[PDB]
RNA sequence: GGAUAGUCGGGGGCAUUCGUAUUCAAUUGUCAGAGGUGAAAUUCUUGGAUUUAUUGAAGACGAACUACUGCGAAAGCAUUUGCCAAGGAUGUUUUCAUUAAUCAAGAACGAAAGUUAGGGGAUCGAAGACGAUCAGAUACCGUCGUAGUCUUAACCAUAAACUAUGCCGACUAGGGAUCGGGCAAUGUUUCUCGACUUGCUCGGCACCUUACGAGAAAUCAAAGUCUUUGGGUUCC
RNA sequence: AAUUUUCUUU
């Protein structure tokens, strides 16, 4: 996710490294990567819900 | 003979359920019983299978594409393809 | 003014009206003989030419058309008659 | 206008980050019964720097002209669009920043403008209006030091 | 008065009172009368014929040395095109505005025009079969129009 | 009656003009009726000009200007008094004063 | 020029061939210059087919439009996946 | 060259004038006094006397760190607005230059539009 | 009618580019008012309001240039570029040869507002909520605010949709501006062309004076060429 | 800001 353009859509999204997959997994649904933090590295996303 | 004035497809549902959701399950299943073009093979024989599944037959080209529920491309998707597009040439570049 | 001779208008009130609105209407465009620079042939071109004219010899284009009198660029010495 | 970036014995250094004209003087150029041709250009430098330049070119009198209007074609103006846009391209093919701030002081952008548009109305007042930064390096923290460190 | 629009151009031919052979011309009738079948093979249309005769090989008028129209030489030497020009002009242009329009739907503008363009065409057959240019059946047809072009 | 030979407003050739905001009041008035005037103030009024030089810099530097166009409608312009009621025979005459 | 006009003329005075087998056969005899695919082509077919006018010396074109649109520019009424322009006739093809 | 230059931002509304005063840069200001805490009738913060009260305590205030020049900048309400600096606007100019510090680079910089959105007031506009 | 050459157009559609402004979000600086109004008042602000400074997002719109100026059958069309189809005028010793004008019935487009589904909803803002004025304000004033304002696929089909003035054709008075084209200058100017100046002409947008003429008059170059009443054709 | 009303005739 952290080397992804911000606002980017994308789908099954993992919550934690190594969790294959949590976010964005129903039909027609996708999340938006909102932006990113170097320090301590971060990324803000937009789930499905708002 | 047209047989139908406005219900067409949905004539098998007879007086029940309803003008409005008639209507609108009427545009849903004409889209979904349509064949669509294979943009590889450029044969008007893509047709849908389980709720976002499409297929075309053939001697070639039997690939499966991975669409919407009855239209083989959303406008979201597309709208989405785009956007991709467009961020990976702006990295790439 | 309120007494003209329509039969025979002037020559100057006649070259300054449009060639419909004369008496009786005529061309105002001529044709002219031109001579390549380099060669001993020639070509007689229209004033009022739409089509890029070549010389019978060896030679480049003759003039250009555009909405009016085409410009000549060649060495020509032209004759019109 | 200039961004503050590296501090040197409590003396901030500060590196370039646009230019743009008065709105008095842009208000006093902009004037009626003439023609305002205004375009726009991106350009990159040998090193990582992406610049959005505008140009705006206002019609002329000729000294003996007798009409008041003073208005050219749209095709005449796209034909301007396109001499600035050559003239912008030729002049900043390779500058990099230093000649950029070293060849829009004496404006030399106008000039050959103004040079370019002889074929096509005379055009005046052909300047650079706005410089627009998009992209940055990283931070110069060894460019600086090589460029300062005189004086 | 235009017949499409409200234009009222004047712009045209004022031909000469003249109506002799040009009197310094060395056309010499049946070379040029050849001529014209030469660029009728070449494949260009009268006005063409017309248009280059006039502003490169000099002759002003054609039917002023033939003794008659370019169209009749082309009809009494076989080569007459089985669609007169005007209406093979007409449909062309109906054909890629009809081709315009199916590849961009939302050109209302064009799809006016093409209105125009059918009625002008209609029009001009209904003269063209009265008169017996074409055959009494002749029709148009939008889908073989294409075909009737090519 | 016909007050106006022209309507009030330059329509000639057009089906259509946009409208634009007056200052005041700010109500939509078409471009070619709304009344017109450039106001070029200098930033400063012409009675401190000498104590604005005193409390200067730069060695006499020129003092810009201010250039505003001002758009009235009907009602405004006549509140206003930039524009005046006026007779019959002096209607018809375009020319400022 | 563009390059739908100078087909038609090759169309009007010219040598084609259409399709994949007749190329392949066109290719193979050495009697080729140019060919044509359309960018609705396999993938697999279109590396042989530039393989195969590699070996051959011929120049190779993939123009934009699907088969569909190949054939509309070529006058027929069917798809068209590979052209093979033997004679340019009077044109600039080449 | 012992002088110290600042920037002071002039906001003439045509309800309440904003005298602000920072420094060369933007961030880390100094002083900002407005006609509201100058006169308290609620009616006169426009006012020129009310600006330029609040442009010599600006003054004051300023002349207490030691800044002597300062690059002026007026701004009226600007956007999709009236776009006309008020009359404190002047008022503030003359309190600064009688106060005693220096000014230098006047130049207005109201935000203007390029065709923004719809302005307030319903068409047929606020008919008061 | 068609073709041809150089043009012209804020004419149409598609893709693309740029501009500030508005609102909002995060962060930084001192502090007491900020908005708004005739006056106010509602509301929120020592929990940092407002302002100033940096960055970003959303949608809308193309200010100034912009005009008694352009284009389109009209409704309407105003950021850059590219593509496509089409259009008027002009030039023409090019082509066809009456192919023409006006229309019932029948069809295309048709501002804004209004409807059905999808997306988006910054600003403004029907309904509404409060707060001032008034005897009563239910409104005009301030803030917020739903539908709506944007767009796609289907609808309808009217406005002071006006030039309150149907379309085609002939004639009729003097002048000066303006747009597009063409013609002419042993004209001017700038490192073969452009810009400017003058005259002529065609087609438009209009303007000033006047009334041979018309009208009941206001006024009209058409609303004139009508008791001296008849060029043709629709609507009413 | 704010300003509603003037019965039927002589
Ligand atoms: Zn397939
Ligand atoms: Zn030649
Ligand atoms: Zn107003």
């Amino acid at each position: 996710v952290g080397e992804m353009p911000e606002g980017t859509i994308i789908s099954n999204v993992e919550e934690k490294a190594g969790d294959r997959g949590a976010l964005g997994r129903s039909s027609g649904n996708y999340v938006i990567i909102v932006g990113h933090d170097v320090d301590t590295g971060k990324t803000r996303v937009k789930l499905p819900s708002g | 003979t047209k047989r139908t004035k406005k219900v067409g497809v949905t004539g098998k549902y007879g007086v029940r359920y309803g003008a409005s959701l008639r209507r609108d399950v009427r545009k849903i299943e004409v889209q979904q019983h349509s064949r669509y073009q294979c943009p590889f093979c450029g044969r008007n024989t893509v047709k849908r299978t389980a709720a976002g599944i499409w297929c075309c037959n053939g001697k070639g080209c039997k690939k499966v594409l991975a669409g919407g529920a009855w239209t083989v491309t959303t406008a979201a998707a597309t709208s989405a393809r785009s956007t991709i597009r467009r961020l990976r040439e702006m990295v790439e570049v | 003014v309120l007494a003209v001779d329509l039969l025979n208008p002037s020559h100057e009130s006649e070259m300054r009206k449009h060639k419909l609105k004369q008496l009786v209407q005529g061309p105002r465009s001529f044709f002219m003989d031109v001579k390549c620079p380099g060669c001993f042939n020639i070509t007689t071109v229209f004033s009022h030419a739409q089509t890029v004219v070549i010389c019978g010899s060896c030679a480049s284009v003759l003039c250009q058309p555009t909405g009016g009198k085409a410009r000549l660029m060649e060495g020509c010495s032209f004759r019109r008659k | 206008k200039l961004r503050v970036e590296d501090i040197q014995g409590k003396s901030c250094l500060t590196s370039f980050n646009g230019l743009s004209i008065t709105s008095d003087k842009l208000r006093s150029l902009v004037r009626k019964w003439q023609t305002t041709i205004e375009a726009d250009q991106t350009i990159k430098t040998t090193d990582g720097y992406l610049c959005r330049v505008f140009v705006i070119g206002f019609t002329r009198r000729r000294a003996n002209q007798v009409k008041k209007t003073t208005y050219a074609q749209s095709s005449q103006i796209r034909a301007i669009r396109q001499k600035m846009f050559q003239v912008i391209q030729n002049q900043t093919s390779s500058c990099s920043m230093r000649e950029l701030v070293q060849k829009l002081i004496p404006e030399v952008i106008g000039r050959e403008i103004e040079r370019a548009t002889g074929s096509i109305f005379p055009l005046q007042n052909v300047l650079v209006r706005k410089v627009k930064i998009l992209k940055a390096p990283k931070h110069d923290a060894q460019k600086l030091l090589e460029l300062h460190g005189e004086s | 008065g235009r017949m499409h629009s409200k234009g009222k151009g004047i712009a045209s031919s004022a031909l000469p009172y003249v109506r002799s052979p040009p009197a310094w011309c060395k056309a010499d009738a049946d070379s040029v009368v050849e001529q014209i079948l030469k660029f009728s093979k070449k494949g260009m249309s009268p006005s063409q014929i017309g248009v280059t005769l006039r502003d490169s090989h000099g002759i002003p008028q054609v039917r002023f040395i033939t003794g008659q129209k370019i169209m009749r030489i082309l009809k009494a030497n076989g080569l007459a095109p089985e669609l007169p020009e005007d209406l093979y002009n007409l449909i062309k242009k109906a054909v890629s505005v009809r081709k315009h329009l199916e590849r961009n739907r939302k050109d209302k503008d064009s799809k006016f025009r093409l209105i125009l363009i059918e009625s002008r065409i209609h029009r001009l057959a209904r003269y063209y079969r009265k008169v017996g240019a074409l055959p009494p059946t002749w029709k148009y047809e939008s889908a073989t129009a294409s075909a009737l072009v090519a | 009656t016909q007050k106006r030979r022209n309507n009030g407003r330059n329509k000639h050739g057009r089906g259509h003009v946009k409208f634009v905001r007056c200052i005041n009041c700010s109500r939509a008035v078409p471009k070619d009726k709304a009344i017109k005037r450039w106001t070029i103030r200098n930033m400063v009024e012409t009675a401190a000009i000498r104590d604005l030089s005193e409390a200067s810099v730069y060695s006499e530097y020129t003092i810009p200007k201010l250039y505003i166009k001002l758009q009235y409608c009907v009602s405004c312009a006549i509140h206003s008094r930039v524009v005046r009621v006026r007779s019959r025979e002096g209607r018809r005459i375009r020319t400022p004063p | 020029d563009t390059i739908n006009a100078k087909l038609a003329l090759t169309m009007k005075s010219g040598k084609y061939v259409l399709g994949y087998k007749s190329t392949l056969k066109t290719l193979r005899s050495g009697k080729a210059k140019l060919i044509l695919i359309a960018g609705n082509c396999p993938p697999l077919r279109k590396s042989e087919l530039e393989y195969y006018a590699m070996l051959s010396k011929a120049n190779v074109h993939h123009y934009a439009g699907t088969n569909i649109d190949l054939g509309t520019a070529c006058g027929k009424l069917f798809r068209v996946g590979v052209l093979a322009i033997t004679d340019a006739g009077d044109s600039d093809i080449l | 060259g012992e002088l110290v230059f600042g920037v002071a931002h002039i906001f003439a509304s045509f309800n309440d004038t904003f005298v602000h005063i920072t420094d060369l840069t933007g961030k880390e200001t100094i002083v900002r006094v407005t006609g509201g805490m100058k006169v308290k009738t609620d009616r006169d913060e426009s006012s020129p006397y009310a600006a330029m009260l609040a442009a010599q305590d600006a003054a004051a205030k300023c002349k207490e760190v030691g800044i002597t020049a300062l690059h002026i900048k007026i701004r009226a309400t600007g956007g999709t607005a009236t776009k006309t600096p008020g009359p404190g606007a002047q008022a503030a100019l003359r309190a600064l230059a009688r106060a005693g510090m220096r000014i230098g680079r006047i130049e207005d910089v109201t935000p203007i539009p390029t065709d923004s959105t719809r302005r307030k007031g319903g068409r047929r506009g606020r008919r008061l």
